């Protein structure tokens, strides 16, 4: 799940 | 610790009809991870259990939203993109019931009782922390949140409203309708996608991947 | 006026394997009627709503109760009839998953707060007195009944575990699992009447009829 | 809806 683990990191 | 003023505050800062219904909901959830940062040592959970927190929560979290921004609307929604849909143009898309549902559960339940912005930041984290999550590496901790956050929430509401007893268990009854609205959206959803006539962007896209 | 004494009275006077389950809740649904008549003020209601009622709530009613009825009961739940069914079993019948649900979201969840009997009772009159059920004809009456029923469980909680203020929050935090664990209950139980290799009796089938 | 009706008059 790339979008969400991206978001959420940054 | 959970302040009613801290979720408030998360609340605060983030501030046909099937098409562009699908594109709102796209355009929220991007606004919902920021909104998920804002709460209360949400940010201090593991990014895995923040990931699943969010996979299994963002509808229910979306939809309650949409609903209590669309108390001033009748018999309609209004969406995060700006446009407005009425039951008319519900029905006239084949989703008629379904839109019946959230206007008669939740928008005239929310406006009838006035449900005000701290109340539905406390039940949209309620929702975020849902310890019955499939694969939460601490499920204890999860719930220990949502217990503080509701245990926040009964303390506002008796403050606030004091001559209404009723009130904090009124907020908490009306989350079985949002799970069972919620499942019938989602039911849609897959079907939109199954057709493949109707356009799903990309985090729309990733929500709807399977486990 | 809606004593939980009363409430705890009706539930103590009612006290492959998917066959065996749809023989169960058959059975289940007459002993059913005779729980409501027993809750204070449903038999005053008219009895178009009370049909309306017990048609919106059966599922629900008879999984809270077999739910708490197999607390004693290691992976598996005790049925109405006395027959077991474990995990290992509902597996090899292609049903594993659903329910595992209702162990790890109901079972384990009732065993471990170990909620009783009155909070049971409580618990399925919120549920039997739905003002969201369509077509009643006077959702305020049925809502009104539905009040009184949160704040007689609420007084009893703070009464009985005084320790634990969050007790009536939890309990009612249960319903939104228990009725997408109904849905999902009920979707299965429409595809065993499709496939109609399953002996589903008369008053099971009634429940299954379109309004 | 027959039974239902039924056990509830009865
Ligand atoms: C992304 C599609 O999810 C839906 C579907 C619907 C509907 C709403 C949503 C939906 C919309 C949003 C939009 C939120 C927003 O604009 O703030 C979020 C989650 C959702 O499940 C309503 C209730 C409007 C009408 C019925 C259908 C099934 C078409
Ligand atoms: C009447 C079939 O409803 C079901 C179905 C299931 C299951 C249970 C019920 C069910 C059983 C009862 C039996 C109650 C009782 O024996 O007291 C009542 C309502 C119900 O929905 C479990 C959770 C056991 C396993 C999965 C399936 C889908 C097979």
């Amino acid at each position: 799940h790339k979008i969400l683990h991206r978001l959420l990191q940054d | 610790d959970m302040p009613v003023e801290r979720i408030l505050e998360a609340e605060l800062a983030v501030e046909d009809p099937v098409t562009n219904i699908c594109q709102a909901a796209d355009k929220q959830l991007f606004t919902l991870v920021e909104w998920a940062k804002r709460i209360p040592h949400f940010s201090e959970l593991p990014l895995d259990d923040q990931v699943i927190l969010l996979r299994a929560g963002w509808n229910e979290l979306l939809i309650a939203s949409f609903s209590h921004r669309s108390i001033a609307v009748k018999d309609g929604i209004l969406l995060a993109t700006g446009l407005h849909v009425h039951r008319n143009s519900a029905h006239s898309a084949g989703v008629g019931a379904i839109f019946d549902r959230v206007l008669t559960e939740l928008v005239s339940k929310m406006r009838d009782m006035q449900m005000d912005k701290t109340e539905l930041g406390c039940l949209r984290a309620i929702v975020l922390f849902n310890p019955d999550s499939k694969g939460l590496s601490n499920p204890a901790e999860v719930e220990a949140l949502r217990e503080k956050v509701y245990a926040s929430l009964e303390a506002y509401c008796k403050h606030k409203y004091p001559e209404q007893p009723g009130r904090f268990a009124k907020l908490l009854l009306r989350l079985p309708a949002l799970r069972s609205i919620g499942l019938k959206c989602l039911e849609h959803l897959f079907f939109f996608k199954l057709i493949g006539d109707t356009p799903i962007d990309t985090f729309l896209m990733e929500m709807l991947e399977a486990p």
